[PDB]
């Protein structure tokens, strides 16, 4: 190309895009899927963190991380990189809770991540993030789901998806507006997260993953996030292995 | 195109950069270390290096505090600046909260320091891994940590120079260390049949083996000499 | 306190006390108040204990760091005018400071430097310094003799801190002397005030209050 | 070449390209012109709607620095509103605890001087896009005019212009430029120069002319202080323009 | 290239920074220092033009460091402005934290310290200067000769030329000084030095610019007359030298 | 405790100070220098509060002989009176003070007269060829005056001083022990024996 | 190209040519050997003539860092100042604080620390001198709680004991020359004739005195720098031994 | 190239911004100040000039310092502006702090520095500029200096800068009486400045003028920037009008 444009990331093209934020984007690509799933009492969010070699630990690797007690974020792209986006995240969320003795509105959370991607485009001097997040819990209005680009820009969803197996994501997603138009009910959605994810793994093929899932749910989880672990995430597996087969 | 070859600040057409990428082959020029743990030990076994046989050998293993403790594979200048890092972290942990560090919650504070040199248009950005131990509350664990800040939880793991065959060992007696409690002895030796298949065209001396061992009844203690030719 | 100095031919004579009060108790009955700087330069404490201690060793700092980056011994006054610069920047800041820079160098002559906490550099040939400074100078400037002998000096000094000693009411201890020649102080050794004070008392006919 | 990619360095015939590249930038804009007379100063410029929908009315582009004091551009629009921004806050703080009223013409455009300056001295930092024209009346050098380029030097003239229609304005002001001119009379001369450059839409609704003459109480908004001075700054409106437009 | 910053060398382990300070050395006036055994001769070429052109109110190319220290300089004459201030402020301020004469071994060190600093940077750029400094202290009879480099690199050399045509003026000195006995002569310094930048000037006795440094502070800036009275004796020995080279010729 | 005297006489300025330096109750010496030379021909003589003397003595003493050296020839009395004056008056209004009274004596070369200055604590510049500042100037204004000729010599200014010295003992439950007289004229400063 | 201008770019060997460039200033600079025994180090040094003017007694090469402690040097004096500066300051202050003797690991840590600084900033390093130092010490002295120890500060990476090391343009030669020749068996005074034994082989110029300058560390002695006298004699003897055998 | 920064240098050991300083003064104005035992002249030339040009109520390189010293300019105008006002503020200061006026010597020394200052440090430009300075102070009476853009001074009698340097300077070398007059200062002055300038009729409008005097009105110093039409009297004795 040349002639800027991609060289600095103030500079714009005549186009009315940024190469440079393109193959921050094709980063998120390449990155492990994940996805989250907005319901009518809750949320959930599933990752596939692959598995390379058993040299790994199971259950000790994961893209999910909590944010207050009732927030919860997953990252696909770059991993240190969704940690960070993550780490000042729960900065932003400290902040708020002291100032105004009650916690955090997501859409409000939604506001303040995005202020931080749009910082490291504003200087030639600051890479910008080159990760997705999706994210969301249960708060004043209910629940929500958000995902936030690399660009700065982000929506609510009713199902959101990211990563490498993200195109078979998508389309089970889709089956579901049409099967619930409530989005799913919270408990049917941890196994529905489930087999979305083994559809996924198929397009990851040569190799293993390790689920995990978490959920945050209005009355079945009780206003906070919890990690879905134990005879629940099994009961998940098994229904997911089943459909698929 | 190779004109990302220089920014640090600017996207490569892959979505990586080429200053991380070369950051994993200065590793690979780097000394060799093995990794491998238990749930009540964890080990760290290194190679000295030397340029000459007037050479008194270069240390592999700093003692960060005395239940933790890291070694390197990789660009010794960078080393030094996470290491003075690092020990400030557990000492911290250890005068506020009466506390140990653990092992996995150390990790992510190294992991915001790397990116911030992605970020930043000033200074190195780093080119060493660290086999990182400890014991805390949730027994031995050992990380690999990254010059990009990626810090991965595993039984056994090596870096360094032709690691691949580290890798290999731990693969096959993966179980064979998992089922071993209470026997330092044991976690020990298998270290030292790891480097040898590591290494080509070298063999191991007495003085080349530097041995690193916490656990939940072995204090933190270096063992050189004489408490080395015993596995050897 | 009495901490006393005075030059003479052969060198410079200081001699101490050993008596650190504090209050109307006794802190200690042994506490060395010579501060040795470097192996010429002796400073004393007196004033505050802290200031005095921490300053002089750091200005023992100023003066290894000075031979280190010329290679030329500190001069007696390089050494006071350093520590008067100093003083007055923590001036202000409760500090203290009644030391008394004493050495002798083949390019001065035997050289005392008083030094206060105040910005004072003050030169003379007789000091004294402390609370009980003012007993030290009536016995020692009366009998003061430039052309005097090595054990004689001596002599002068230690019966300046036992008058002294004896009157004040917070001195005493033991007596500590120490000859700054060319090549440095020499000790030369402790006597104590309370025996040492007998002996005296019989030699010359004085101190007729007391029969032991 | 060089000479523009970096303020460092200069051509070696003099100046940067930096300097040469912002005057072509003041050309790009509208066409501003002021004349001194002997009793006043007119100041005059056109607008371009550049929309049939754009209301130019709405924002005139003379605008008064201190009410004594306006001033106009020629040169790139964003540019122009906060340089003016800076001219209003300096203007009290220099002379105005000094004096304690409004500055004399004279000083503002030394203070207005600096600002440019330090935008051609160091690299990452651009000049400014146009050159401005300040007028203005005190009583300590009578009524001026002066010319302030984005170079960092200024000069005071007797009636000068700039803008696209520059080089045609000039020629014609010598002309018609006499050593004793009336305010009317340099009205006068103010719309036939101006309209040389724009013809076929000339009014003056798309042309706005104004003068600094003598005082207003009437936009000093009070009255009853023997000493007191209104506004030498006076807007003629719409229907004003008008009467001296059909005066031709 | 590596010429770009001074945080970059080149693969000989040289800074062209550095390599072209040395040529801007050779640019401006010549300097020749000469000790003797209770002197040292500070000498240096006045650069004149044109009759307009002063040597009341211009700049003097001797500055006086302190009372018993001196600098004559090398290099760019604006570089040297700034040097030559910090060199007096810092002068003062040794005698006035520790209350002693001016070292000059300590001189020479610190000033030197000034160039390494900005070399050491790189968002700054660090003299084109070398100077010589001579002097004595009043507890030295040992005469004391230094130079700096644009580096920071300080040296001491009994005997020196640098800047303009050094060269020439280098290998003369040599030979003249000895090192068994310096000029021990007070007046024979002053005129070897006359004879060193003799080659320099070409003509001139008005360009030449001598001072001369004793022990215990004592400072001297040459009268004109006195220069010019050196060339009058100092061409009678040359002519007569060569006149008697021809002679030996003639004799054989 | 601490004075300081001035007399300009028509050919040089004589400055008187105090040997004596007493800190608590106690006279340290009886031997204490008390007077600095700014440069070779302009004398400072000084007295004032508590170590403060000291640290300001040589701050300005370095100062003075910065300028002179810096300039390559010694700076006026005019200019030295003012520049000790300005620290001064800029301490007072500081967060840190220096309060120190001054007399420059110094022998101008640039118009060939004598110059005495008085420089007050406060920090006030003011000529006056009869100067004295602490308890001095409250018998000294009176007996220099008295006895004023209108010109006057090296000779007459000296046996007036003494006497003026005589009377301070006397009225004073003090103690100078003695004071050096260091005489400022076209030849440099030199030190004079005096009661 | 871009590798090569820059502190923040790393090549395909995941180095910096930075550090690279700054070993050859040290093959630069004129040849030190240091050569450790358990009597006492005998630090060694080469210094160059090419004027009958040049004063070489009259400046240092050879420098005493604390009262038993003293280096040897190579490579520019401008990055040597800065070095020494600083080491002799490390020393002093380690004095203050505990009242003991530096130990010898503890000064080459701090001397290795200021080497580090390249560029401009870092995180958990300010860095504020903004080149590679050219400058090399062989550093020796004695601490009780091991003998007598040498060491190699590097200026490019962290720090090498050696048992003898030879630095500058005749390093090469020195080395394979101190393998077949250092051992424990050697004496104080055969220390000395063996350093210029080596020291003539790389030299260009005749073994003299005014191009060199032995010093030891013997703590009874505290650090030593020779006289000229004595080192004239020594070559005498060296001769002398060589012309018999 | 070298043209990134001020922290560089080309291989004649000086550096090219230099020289692009240099070259700015040779298409300013011309400036002449002579110096006499009587007075000393400054004198520039005016390099834009229109009917409708105000320049006769006004000067623009022409500024007095202070009331004892004054300076002429030649470069561009844009970069003069903000030193003459930091020469001015350093006099005042000298004002303030010694109760007497600046040395020659010193002020020009200092503006010096500051030129220096911005080639050594930062990649900030160096300042094209020549001012010729002509002082008064009782330690070396009248002083003539000029400050190169490089950033050193060197003493004078006389001296030209600005356009046709060396052209000018042999004229006035030749035409220069050695006790001088500040009445011939003026006189020579015109006479030079003519044959430099690209009109063949010199004009008092073109002209900017300003005489120093102590020699008349005597122990005191009195400098004078010149009215247009006196401007005027003193080209009809050279014979131009």
């Amino acid at each position: 190309i040349g002639t800027g444009y991609d060289l600095s990331n103030s500079v714009f093209s005549p186009d009315g895009r940024n190469f440079q934020v393109e193959y921050a984007v094709k980063a998120v690509e390449n990155g492990t899927t994940s996805i989250g799933i907005k319901c009518n009492d809750g949320v959930v969010f599933a990752v596939e963190k692959l598995i390379t070699s058993k040299l790994l630990v199971p259950q000790k690797n994961v893209k999910i991380q909590v944010v207050d007690r009732h927030i919860g974020c997953v990252y696909s792209g770059l991993i240190p990189d969704g940690r960070h986006l993550v780490n000042r995240g729960r900065e932003e969320a400290a902040s708020f809770k002291k100032l105004y003795k009650t916690p955090i509105p997501i859409p409000a959370f939604a506001d303040r991540l995005g202020q931080y991607v749009q910082a490291h485009t504003l200087y030639n001097s600051v890479r910008p993030f080159g990760v997705s997040t999706i994210f969301g819990g249960v708060d004043k209005n209910g629940a929500h789901l958000y995902m936030l680009e690399p660009s700065g820009s982000y929506w609510g969803y009713k199902g959101a998806a990211t990563g490498k197996g993200r195109q078979s994501a998508k389309a089970e997603l889709e089956k579901l507006v049409d099967h619930h138009p409530e989005g799913l009910s919270a408990r049917e959605a941890v196994k529905q997260a489930a087999k979305i994810i083994y559809l996924a793994h198929e397009d990851n093929k040569e190799k293993d993953f390790e689920l995990e899932i978490s959920w945050c749910s209005l009355s079945e989880t009780n206003g906070l996030h919890k990690f879905v672990k134990g005879d629940l995430l099994q009961e998940a597996i098994d229904f997911a292995q089943k459909e698929i087969n | 195109r190779n004109n990302y070859d220089g920014d640090t600040v600017t996207f490569s057409p892959t979505g990586r950069l080429f200053q991380v990428e070369y950051a994993l082959e200065a590793i690979k020029q780097g000394s060799v270390t093995v990794g491998l743990r238990s749930n009540t030990h964890a080990v760290l076994v290194a190679l000295k290096r030397n340029a000459d046989e007037l050479s008194s050998y270069q240390k592999k293993i700093i003692k960060c505090d005395e239940h933790m403790g890291l070694s390197l594979a990789g660009l010794a200048p960078d080393a030094r600046v996470l290491s003075n890092y690092l020990r400030q972290q557990c000492n911290y942990s250890s005068l506020v909260f009466n506390r140990k560090l653990a092992v996995e919650r150390a990790g992510h504070l190294l992991c915001d320091k790397a990116q911030k040199n992605t970020q930043s248009y000033g200074g190195r950005p780093y080119g060493v891994g660290l086999l990182i131990i400890g014991y805390d509350k949730s027994g031995a664990h050992l990380l690999e940590f990254q010059p990009s800040g990626n810090v991965t939880e595993l039984y056994g793991t090596a870096i360094g120079a032709r690691s691949q065959g580290a890798k290999t060992y731990l693969e096959r007696t993966l179980d064979t260390f998992i089922k071993i409690d209470g026997n330092p002895d044991e976690l020990i030796k298998a270290g030292v049949e790891a480097i040898s298949q590591s290494l080509r065209d070298e063999s191991l001396t007495v003085d080349n083996l530097s041995i690193a061992i916490v656990g939940k009844d072995t204090p933190f203690t270096i063992y050189d000499g004489e408490a080395v030719a015993k596995y050897i | 306190t009495t901490t006393l100095a005075f030059r003479f031919q052969g060198g410079i004579i200081v001699a101490v006390d050993s008596r650190a009060t504090a209050g109307n108790w006794v802190a200690s009955q042994t506490v060395k108040k010579v501060i040795e700087i470097n192996p010429f330069l002796l400073g004393t404490m007196a004033g505050g204990a802290a200031d005095c201690q921490f300053w002089e060793t750091w200005l023992g700092s100023q003066c290894r760091l000075h031979e280190l980056r010329e290679k030329e011994r500190i001069s007696v006054a390089a050494a006071s005018k350093i520590l008067s610069n100093l003083v007055y920047q923590y001036k202000g800041a409760g500090l203290s400071m009644g030391t008394m820079i004493c050495g002798y160098t083949r390019k001065e002559g035997p050289t005392i430097y008083y030094v206060d906490s105040d910005g004072t550099r003050l030169k003379g040939d007789i000091f004294c310094v402390g609370s009980g400074q003012t007993f030290a100078y009536g016995v020692l400037d009366s009998n003061y003799k430039w052309d005097l002998s090595v054990e004689d000096a001596l002599y002068l000094g230690k019966r300046s801190i036992l008058a002294a000693a004896h009157r004040d009411a917070y001195s005493g201890g033991s007596v500590n002397l120490y000859h700054v020649t060319e090549d440095g102080w020499i000790y030369h050794g402790n006597h104590d005030v309370g025996e040492l004070f007998w002996k005296v008392k019989e030699e010359e006919g004085s101190f007729n209050n007391v029969i032991g | 070449d060089r000479y523009s990619f970096s303020l460092t360095t200069f051509s070696p015939s003099g100046k940067l390209g930096q300097i040469d590249y912002a005057l072509t930038a003041v050309k790009q804009g509208v066409t501003s012109l002021g004349i001194k007379a002997t009793n006043g100063v007119v100041i005059a410029t056109e607008k371009k709607s550049s929309s049939p929908l754009a209301m130019s009315e709405t924002l005139s582009k003379v605008s008064l620095l201190t009410p004594d004091i306006g001033a106009v551009y020629s040169g790139m629009g964003p540019d122009y509103r906060v340089l003016v921004d800076k001219s209003r806050k300096v203007a009290h703080t220099s002379y105005k605890r000094i004096y304690g009223e409004y500055p004399p013409t004279k000083l503002l455009v030394s203070e207005v001087a600096k600002i440019m300056q330090e935008a051609t001295q160091s690299g990452g930092v651009r000049p400014f896009g146009v050159s401005l024209l300040i007028a203005g009346h005190d009583e300590f050098n009578g009524f001026s005019l002066y010319q302030v380029d984005p170079s960092g030097s200024y000069f005071p003239w007797k009636a000068t212009a700039i803008g696209k229609g520059s080089v045609a304005a000039k020629t014609f002001l010598e002309k018609r430029w006499n050593d004793e001119l009336e305010l009317e009379d340099a009205i006068h001369i103010a719309l036939l120069t101006l309209k040389e450059s724009v013809e076929g839409e000339f009014n003056g609704d798309t042309i706005e002319l104004a003068i600094i003459g003598d005082e207003n109480p009437d936009l000093l908004g009070y009255t009853g202080i023997p000493t007191d001075k209104g506004p030498r700054f006076r807007k003629l409106t719409s229907q004003e323009i008008n009467d001296r437009l059909e005066a031709l | 290239g590596y010429d770009r910053a001074l945080s970059i060398f080149s693969p000989d382990g040289h800074i062209f920074q550095v390599e072209y300070a040395l040529e801007a050395v050779k640019r401006g006036t010549c300097a020749v220092g000469v000790k003797g055994k209770n002197c040292v001769v500070l000498g240096c070429e006045r650069r004149s033009t044109l009759k307009l052109q002063d040597t009341r109110i211009t700049p003097s190319k001797v500055s006086k460091i302190d009372s018993h220290v001196v600098l004559s300089f090398s290099g760019l004459n604006a570089d040297s402005r700034i040097l030559i201030e910090k060199a007096r402020v810092e002068a003062q301020s040794h005698r006035l934290t520790l209350e002693d004469p001016v070292t000059v071994e300590y001189l020479t060190r610190y000033v030197a310290g000034v160039q390494q600093r900005y070399t050491q940077s790189g968002g700054v750029r660090p003299f084109g200067v070398s100077t010589l400094i001579a002097g004595f202290d009043p507890r030295d009879d040992e005469p004391k000769l230094y130079q700096t480099e644009p580096s920071g690199i300080y040296s001491s050399w009994s005997a020196q030329t640098i800047g303009r045509n050094s060269k020439t003026v280098r290998e003369f000195l040599e030979k003249n000084y000895d090192r068994k006995e310096p000029p021990a002569t007070v007046e024979e310094c002053v005129k070897l030095t006359v004879r060193s930048l003799l080659e320099v000037v070409q003509t001139g006795a008005k360009n030449i610019e001598i001072t001369v440094v004793k022990p215990d502070s004592d400072i001297v800036a040459l009268s004109s007359e006195e220069i010019n009275q050196y060339v009058t004796q100092i061409e009678q020995e040359k002519q007569e030298q060569q006149e008697q080279d021809k002679k030996k010729k003639s004799n054989h | 405790m601490d004075i300081i005297l001035g007399i300009r006489v028509q050919d040089s300025v004589i400055l008187a100070s105090s040997k004596a330096v007493t800190r608590g109750i106690s006279v340290l010496k009886d031997s204490d220098d008390k007077t600095r030379q700014l440069s070779p021909h302009t004398l400072m003589s000084f007295a004032g509060e508590a170590g403060d003397t000291v640290q300001f003595a040589e701050y300005i003493q370095a100062n003075i002989q910065l300028y002179s050296i810096r300039e390559d020839y010694e700076l006026s009395p005019q200019a030295v009176s003012s520049f000790v004056r300005q620290e001064l008056a800029k301490s007072i209004r500081s967060r840190r003070p220096y309060q120190v009274n001054v007399l420059i004596g110094g022998y101008d070369k640039k118009k060939n007269k004598p110059e005495l200055y008085q420089i007050d604590y406060l920090g006030t510049k003011v000529e006056l060829p009869y100067g004295a500042h602490g308890y001095s100037g409250f018998y000294t204004f009176s007996l220099l005056d008295h006895h004023y000729r209108p010109d006057m010599t090296t000779e007459e200014g000296l046996d007036l001083l003494k006497l003026c010295v005589q009377e301070l003992e006397k009225r004073m439950p003090m103690d100078f022990k003695g004071v050096i007289v260091k005489i400022v004229d076209k030849d440099g400063i030199r030190q004079v024996d005096d009661f | 190209s871009e590798y090569d201008r820059g502190v923040s770019t790393f090549s395909p060997e995941g180095r910096l040519f930075q550090v690279e460039y700054s070993l050859e200033a040290i093959k630069l600079g004129s040849t030190a050997i240091g050569i450790a025994t358990k009597e006492g180090v005998v630090l060694g040094v080469e210094k160059r003539a090419t004027s009958p003017l040049l004063e070489s007694d009259s400046i240092e090469k050879i420098v005493e860092i604390d009262r038993h402690i003293g280096c040897a040097m190579s490579g520019l004096t401008a990055d040597a100042r800065s070095m020494i500066e600083h080491a002799r300051t490390a020393a002093v202050t380690h004095n203050l604080y505990y009242d003991e003797d530096i130990n010898v690991e503890s000064l080459t840590q701090s001397v290795c620390d200021l080497a580090l600084r390249f560029g401009e900033g870092a995180s958990g390093e300010e860095r504020l001198m903004s080149r590679p130092f050219g400058v090399a010490l062989l550093i020796a002295g004695h601490d009780a709680d091991d003998g007598y120890q040498l060491f190699h500060a590097e200026p490019s990476g962290t720090f090498y004991r050696y048992n003898a090391k030879a630095i500058g343009s005749g390093s090469e030669g020195a080395q394979a020359e101190l393998l077949n020749e250092w051992h424990s068996s050697l004496t104080l005074k055969e220390a000395e004739l063996l350093v210029l034994k080596i020291l003539k082989q790389v030299m260009e110029e005749k073994l003299d005195e005014n191009n060199a300058q032995l010093s030891c560390i013997t703590k009874q002695d505290g650090f030593k720098i020779y006289d000229n006298e004595k080192t004239a004699e020594l070559i005498k003897e060296l001769k002398e031994k060589e012309a018999a055998e | 190239r070298y043209d990134s920064r001020t922290t560089i240098f080309s291989p004649e050991g000086r550096l090219y911004q230099v020289e692009y300083a240099l070259e700015s003064i040779s298409h300013a104005g011309t400036a002449i100040g002579i110096m006499a035992s009587d007075g000393i002249v400054l004198a520039a030339e005016r390099k834009v000039t229109s009917t409708l040009l105000e320049q006769d109520t006004s000067t623009e390189k022409l500024y007095k310092l202070n009331d004892k010293i004054a300076v002429a300019v030649a470069g561009l105008t844009a970069d003069a502006e903000i030193l003459i006002n930091t020469a001015r503020i350093h006099a005042q200061n000298y004002l303030k702090t010694y109760n007497e006026d600046i040395p020659v010597e010193i002020l020009v020394r200092r503006l010096s520095d500051i030129k220096q200052g911005y080639t050594q440090h930062g990649g900030l430009r160096p300042f094209g500029v020549s001012f010729i300075y002509a002082g008064y102070d009782d330690r070396y009476g009248y002083q003539l200096y000029t400050s190169n853009p490089s950033g050193n001074y060197t003493g004078w009698k006389a001296i030209s800068v600005g356009a046709n340097t060396s052209a000018a300077q042999t004229l006035l070398q030749m035409d220069y009486k050695d006790d001088m007059k500040v009445d011939d200062a003026i006189e020579l002055a015109l006479k030079t400045l003519s044959k430099t300038t690209d009109s063949s009729a010199l004009t008092y409008d073109r002209l900017e003028f300003a005489t120093i005097r102590k020699g008349a009105n005597d122990g005191e110093v009195y400098q004078k920037i010149f009215k247009p039409q006196e401007i005027k009297d003193i080209l009809v004795k050279t014979g131009i009008t």
